[PDB]
């Protein structure tokens, strides 16, 4: 998992 | 829609990206907080929900020599120490 996915994950 | 007003060191983080203003959006400060550490290489390159602010501005304004990217709650808490919402 990418960086960018966790934290499209902390926001949302 | 209540804009929040970064705290010294995290508005100094947010202009030094590229950012223009003192107030924001969260989504905002959020885009701009991402694009800080992914630019300052700050994530590890092999577990990248892990991040490292060991002498970096992000740990100065965190108080801890890492993190994760997992930990929303503790991360938001974090953030918000620094805004005045």
């Amino acid at each position: 998992t990418s960086f960018a996915e966790y934290w499209k994950l902390l926001s949302c | 829609e209540t804009l929040v007003r970064p705290k010294p060191l995290l508005l100094k983080l947010l202009k030094s990206v590229g950012a223009q203003k003192d107030t924001y959006t969260m989504k905002e400060v959020l885009f701009y907080l991402g694009q800080y550490i992914m630019t300052k290489r700050l994530y590890d390159e092999k577990q990248q929900h892990i991040v490292y602010c060991s002498n970096d501005l992000l740990g100065d304004l965190f108080g801890v020599p890492s993190f994760s990217v997992k930990e929303h709650r503790k991360i938001y808490t974090m953030i918000y120490r620094n805004l005045v919402v």
